[PDB]
């Protein structure tokens, strides 16, 4: 049998949301720059033996129109939470995010990840024990990626459904 | 008008011509603004409008367009320099034609700009309305056709041509 995941990908503007999601679906990576407006794709995977669709919601950075993101997070089964290692407002930018997510859908205890994001660059401004410290106060894991490289990618999609699924057994 | 100037744009499909959209530019409210997409559609200063594209054209809401130095929705430039402060709000987002800034956030208008389809009140405030569609507001609801949900236009839609009117 399968399963099926709402995934929905979220963070500031330019940290690598779709950079992410376009490894995962299409296994290539560009320097230009596309502005989302949103996108949705779908993927059959095998995570730990267990078959499942993944469907993926790739958000724009912006916070405004409230009505919608509410129903994204509404929707959304899990939330990777991006941000880039090289962009310190965006990882200011996490408690948002979350906050949104946790009073949305009524619940302390969501499935999400932390990403950081363009660890192939040279000018981080976020160390990973920041970060790490960050993941650890909201008992969530982090995973570091590059979207250029593909590193962490498969890891961070994957550790987020094993995420959802330890929160179904509760 | 006898104080605002006229401005046009022959639109583009893929190179065919769709049609002209006239504007006119509110510069006796909005001088810099107005003065920055006058310029930009005469190319006097060496560079503006004339070849670029409506990238993103979202039906039910805007036609947006004007980045002519990355040609890819992310650039653009004024007559100013890379960016100007945001001038007044003065105007306000009232229904189809409306001609406003777009804009990454405060301050920071360049030449990227939209026509509405539609009346965005919530964007009062956040984005320079300087101008309104004169003549050709069917060529503008022609454009809107090719657009889609997130923007992206089943064919290019250029500014094939554009400049001042007497
Ligand atoms: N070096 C490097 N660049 C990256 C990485 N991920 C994304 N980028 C670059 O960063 C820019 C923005 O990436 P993008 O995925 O579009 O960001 P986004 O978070 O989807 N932006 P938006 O909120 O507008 O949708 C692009 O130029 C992209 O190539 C990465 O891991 N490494
Ligand atoms: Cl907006
Ligand atoms: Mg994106």
């Amino acid at each position: 049998s399968m399963t099926e995941y709402k995934l929905v990908v979220v963070g500031a503007c330019g940290v690598g949301k779709s950079a992410l999601t376009i490894q995962l679906i299409q296994n290539h990576f560009v320097d230009e720059y596309d502005p989302t407006i949103e996108d949705s794709y779908r993927k059959q995977v095998v995570i730990d033996g267990e078959t499942c669709l993944l469907d993926i919601l790739d958000t724009a950075g912006q916070e405004e129109y409230s009505a919608m993101r509410d129903q994204y997070m509404r929707t959304g089964e899990g939330f990777l939470c991006v941000f880039a290692i090289n962009n310190t407002k965006s990882f200011e930018d996490i408690h948002h995010y979350r906050e949104q997510i946790k009073r949305v859908k009524d619940s302390e205890d969501v499935p999400m990840v932390l990403v950081g994001n363009k660890c192939d660059l040279p000018s981080r401004t976020v160390d990973t024990k920041q970060a790490q410290d960050l993941a650890r106060s909201y008992g969530i894991p982090f995973i570091e990626t590059s979207a250029k490289t593909r590193q962490g990618v498969d890891d961070a999609f994957y550790t987020l459904v094993r995420e959802i699924r330890k929160h179904k057994e509760k | 008008s006898m104080v605002n100037p006229t401005v046009f744009f022959d639109i583009a499909v893929d190179g065919e011509p769709l049609g002209r959209v006239s504007f006119e530019l509110f510069a006796d409210k909005v001088p810099k603004t107005a003065e920055n997409f006058r310029a930009l559609s005469t190319g006097e200063k060496g560079f503006g409008y004339k070849g670029s594209c409506f990238h993103r054209i979202i039906p039910g809401f805007m036609c947006q367009g004007g980045d002519f130095t990355r040609h890819n929705g992310t650039g653009g430039k004024s007559i100013y320099g890379e960016k100007f402060e945001d001038e007044n709000f003065i105007l306000k987002h009232t229904g189809p034609g409306i001609l406003s800034m777009a804009n990454a956030g405060p301050n920071t208008n360049g030449s990227q700009f939209f026509i509405c389809t539609a009346k965005t009140e919530w964007l009062d405030g956040k984005h320079v309305v300087f101008g309104k569609v004169k003549e050709g507001m069917n060529i503008v609801e022609a454009m809107e056709r090719f657009g889609s949900r997130n923007g992206k236009t089943s064919k290019k839609i250029t500014i094939a041509d554009c400049g001042q009117l007497e």
